[PDB]
RNA sequence: AUCAGCUUGUUGGUGGGGUGAUGGCCUACCAAGGCGACGACGGGUAGCCGGCCUGAGAGGGUGACCGGCCACACUGGGAC
RNA sequence: GUGAGGGAUGACGGCCUUCGGGUUGUAAACCUCUUUCAGCACAGACGAAGCGCAAGUGACGGUAUGUGCAGAAGAAGGACCGGCCAACUACGUGCCAGCAGCCGCGGUAAUACGUAGGGUCCGAGCGUUGUCCGGAAUUACUGGGCGUAAAGAGCUCGUAGGUGGUUUGUCGCGUUGUUCGUGAAAACUCACAGCUUAACUGUGGGCGUGCGGGCGAUACGGGCAGACUAGAGUACUGCAG
RNA sequence: AGUAACUGACGCUGAGGAGCGAAAGCGUGGGGAGCGAACAGGAUUAGAUACCCUGGUAGUCCACGCCGUAAACGGUGGGUA
RNA sequence: UCGAAGGUGGGAUCGGCGAUUGGGACGAAGUCGUAACAAGGUAGCCGUACCGGAAGGUGCGGCUGGAUCACCUCC
């Protein structure tokens, strides 16, 4: 299997983790 | 573990047939002997006999090949199996190879072929197909 | 008299430093309509030449189909590569019910009434191969009776027997 | 799967995507033109496609395509819209029926007249 | 409805003569129009469709009626091709034409539609009327002296009357012994092509 | 199940009452049961069927006319 | 039903052209024939072995229908023509105007746009939209898969469940045979009959794939009562890590 | 593995469920030589939040617990002939 | 006594709007950089942690779905 699919999935995962890091305190205070 | 002795018998026959063996041995039981009887009487196998084994008895089957080494059996399929079992009435008995094959049916009158069961007006469990 | 069926022309190409070199491939069927068929696959730089090579290849490789009057003896199912074609005999007057590749092969083979369906790999070459493989799985009743060493009436049903009678 | 797995879970068919949800089970709907304008298609093609913004009776705001050569649609014009997709335009699934209600049949049309609401010449 | 346009067009397009003795088809046996000479692409669908058009323009049957006939013929326990052919042949206008009482199928249909005939003692004016065994088709007494029947009754040397029909009276009575079989039909074209087309 | 617990006349008994009729149908007392992953309890949708359409068949969709059963008659209760 | 037969080195016009001519086209014009259906005139029902002890009684309806009269006389449109998928040329326009179910067509010479000739398919219809099934074996019971295409839980133990070696007897639960009752009619299918045919309607079978009762069978599955050791486990003696 | 002394089908799979489960990470208490995210300088570079060099804190180690993920791969579920 | 409707009360559950705010898809030609594919010029990817305008960098463990190994003298 091409590593292209792994690359797409990893970019999605990395962006989501970055978003989670950027809004940790906001999420904690809203929940 | 072993679940279907009948299917194991059929697969021993099929595997020996593909390998052009002249001989196939397996543990003996009444049902397997009756299936061997039907196969021999219908001319699919050469001959069968039952020796005795170390514990019980064995079944020995001679495979029939033509002069140019062409197999006398074209296929062997198990129809009714543990889990999903198949029963047919006397009127909707299956046809094998458009009638060119033989379907073995277990009726209360014993083991019969599809044509015998149709002629006698009986039904039962469809054990296997031979063609 | 021979009936020919050019079932597909394809333009294939190989790459070179200058560019693309296009050739032509033709899949043809050759038969007499009486029970003999053959399949050829020719390639050339020109379509008529490829057709000619396919025709001669199909003529060289012939194969007799076990007809019974106007149809095949018994249902079969043949598979070659990923193509799966199922064949089923039909009552007289039904006609050929098949797709383009199967229809070409069966009409060249002389089969008049048959139900045929393709169940995989719509590619024409492989469907033709699967149809030929299915037609090679048919057995005449005499051969079957010889195999099991039984009279022809014991093995075949009465339905097949008189169908041979009326045809003969 | 196994037969037992089948009797335990069964087979679930794929769900069907509903098309033209704004119609709400009707072959056609009547709307009023929120705005009539023009737009450019996808990249491979190029034109000035004529598109109307229609507010249907099913309370759905929908963008509809105007077939034919010339049209006489302006604001607050009652039209009858149907289903039909235009490949070039991204999110247009409806076309305005020519020759019904305010929208007029095209002019000087002599072939496929019934598809553009142009009467036979006398 | 009915087809009233030129007859030679259909013969030219289908590549065979359907009227039977027309000189225009022999003069130009190719399709009509500007492009009647262009070579055609070969397609099984085209051949099947042209066979069906031949059948339904020889007998003057429209498409819906032809489809009903095909369904009826398939439903019957014979074989589809000759069943369809026999159903087509059993029409009253076709019977009148094959009986030698009409030069062409169109005029046979016109005569039947005008009520010039009378089947089994009761007036029938229905070109699609189907004729059964031991049917007696008679010309009503008023129109026996008309010129069409006059020239029909004094030129009884044309196309032979098939076996399943027999003219017995000097007044040109028609008797139907049994519905025709495929052997005696004597029709152009191929029924198998129509059967193939209608199974698509 | 991105609805796991539900039930207290609720589960059973006895004596009464009630009904054309059996029955927690109602009632007094007594016992603590009853249902649920074989999906109870919730949420959504829906009149059911002979049939109809499609399909080679299995199956899928449907319940217009005609025919049978049910439910309702401005909304909600009630009896005569 | 809007007509039928005959009708030519194949009229005019249109359109294309290689400027020759070809196509519309037997089509037309003309010569005969027939009038279905409409129009006019005349007569005129069955449905009522009915109802009524009164003399009469049909809403439909003066309808259907039948007979005369006149004359081809009053009667054809829609979609499509790049491939799938029957059916191609010219002019106009030029990445526009537009088309399009998909592939995709518009860049001054488009068989894909617009219009005209021609053609094809249907025809009192022809197309468009909406919805369901088919094609789709694309939820695969019939009838699919999981190394790399989507798809084996990270690995075990184990609950409910599913499934189970050889053999004896018995039950007749499943299974199977037959018989009785039921499965309304209508519908469907087969045959016949009646409407001038058909649709439609009636009659008689089949179907109603099931369920309930009796009677028969015991190969297989299951239950019950046993037996065996080839599976499984224990024991003993060694062994490697 | 061998003997086969013993029981006499006691087998297989297993929804849910329970347990185990690299490394990183988290808690409490210890320990800390080397290595070393982060962080500092140096260099390279157009620019170097990198690659290379010099330092270097968590962590890596131990005890007791959490976590429950991996290219946890033979990308190949278990049993049998 | 029961009893519809009505009133009071505290909760369930389904939607709409919401100043502000997060990401997603698409958009010929804008800006910034070169991350991947040839050993892509530091092999790539998986889990995890930290850091950075951004692709990304680095540590620990894992996988190959990673390229090259010339000449090579005795037999």
């Amino acid at each position: 299997g091409s590593v292209i699919k792994k690359r797409r999935k990893r970019m999605s995962k990395k962006k989501h983790r970055k978003l989670l890091r950027r809004t940790r305190v906001q999420r904690r205070k809203l929940g | 573990t072993m679940t279907d002795p009948i299917a194991d018998f059929l697969t021993r026959l099929r595997n020996a047939n593909s390998a052009y063996h002249d001989e196939v041995t397996l543990p003996h039981s009444k049902l397997k002997a009756n299936i061997a009887e039907i196969l021999k009487r219908e001319g699919y196998i050469s001959d069968y006999r039952t020796e005795d084994a170390r514990v019980g008895k064995s079944l020995v089957v001679q495979l029939k090949y033509g002069p140019s080494r062409e197999r006398s059996i074209a296929g062997l399929r198990r129809v009714s199996k543990p889990g999903l079992r198949v029963y047919a009435k006397s009127t909707n008995l299956p046809r094998v190879l458009g009638g060119l094959g033989v379907a073995i049916i277990s009726t209360s009158s014993g083991l019969l072929t599809d044509r015998q069961a149709a002629r006698q007006g009986v039904g039962g469990e469809v054990l296997a197909y031979v063609w | 008299n021979y009936i020919e069926r050019v079932v597909s022309i394809n333009r294939v190409s190989k790459v070179v430093k200058g560019g693309r070199r296009f050739s032509f491939t033709a899949l043809v069927i050759v038969g007499d309509g009486k029970g003999m068929v053959g399949v050829g696959y020719g390639k050339a730089k020109e379509v008529p030449a490829a057709i000619a090579k396919g025709v001669e290849e199909a003529r060289k490789n012939f194969f007799r189909v076990p007809l019974i009057g106007s149809t095949i003896t018994h249902p079969v199912q043949g598979e070659a590569a990923a193509g799966v074609v199922m064949l089923r005999p039909a009552s007289p007057g039904t006609g050929v019910i098949a797709g383009g590749a199967a229809r070409a092969v069966l009409e060249c083979a002389g089969v008049h009434d048959i139900l045929a369906k393709s169940l995989g790999s719509d590619n024409a070459i492989n469907v033709v191969h699967a149809t030929v493989a299915a037609l090679k799985l048919l057995q005449r009743p005499e051969e079957v009776a010889a195999r099991r060493g039984l009279p022809i009436e014991d093995v075949a049903p009465a339905g097949m027997l008189k169908a041979r009678r009326e045809s003969e | 799967p196994t037969i037992q797995q089948l009797v335990r879970k069964g087979r679930r068919d794929k769900i069907a995507k509903v098309k033209t949800a704004a119609l709400k089970g009707s072959p056609q709907r009547r709307g009023v033109c929120t705005r009539v304008y023009t737009t450019t298609p996808k990249k491979p093609n190029s034109a000035l496609r004529k598109v109307a913004r229609v507010k249907l009776t099913s309370q759905v705001e929908v963008t509809a395509y105007i077939p034919g050569e010339g049209h006489n649609l302006q604001e607050h014009s009652m039209v009858l819209v149907r289903g039909g997709r235009v490949k070039d335009l991204p999110g247009v699934r409806y076309k305005i029926i020519r020759g019904s209600l305010d929208t007029q049949g095209v002019k000087n049309r002599k072939q496929a007249r019934s598809r553009y609401g142009a009467k036979k010449e006398k | 409805a009915r087809y009233t346009g030129p007859a030679t067009r259909k013969s030219r397009r289908l590549g065979v003569d359907l009227v039977g003795g027309d000189q225009s088809f022999e003069k130009r046996p190719y399709p009509p129009g500007q492009h009647g000479r262009a070579r055609i692409k070969e397609s099984e669908y085209r051949q099947q469709l042209q066979e069906k058009q031949k059948a339904r323009f020889s007998y003057g049957v429209m498409e819906k009626q032809f489809r009903r006939y095909y369904e009826e013929a398939n439903r019957q326990p014979g074989k589809t091709g000759d069943n369809l052919l026999r159903i087509l042949e059993s029409r009253l206008d076709n019977v009148v034409y094959r009986a030698g009482l009409a030069r062409t199928r169109r005029m046979a249909r016109q005569l039947v539609s005008h009520g010039h005939f009378l089947v089994n003692g009761v007036k029938v004016d229905i070109p699609s009327y189907r004729v059964s065994q031991y049917d007696i088709i008679d010309v009503k007494e008023k129109s026996l002296n008309t010129l069409p029947f006059q020239i029909a009754r004094e030129t009884a040397g044309e196309r032979p009357i098939p076996s399943w029909l027999q003219v017995v009276g000097e007044r040109q009575r028609i008797l139907v012994h049994q519905l025709p079989e495929r052997a005696q039909i004597d029709v152009p074209l191929t029924e198998q092509l129509i059967v193939e087309l209608y199974s698509k």
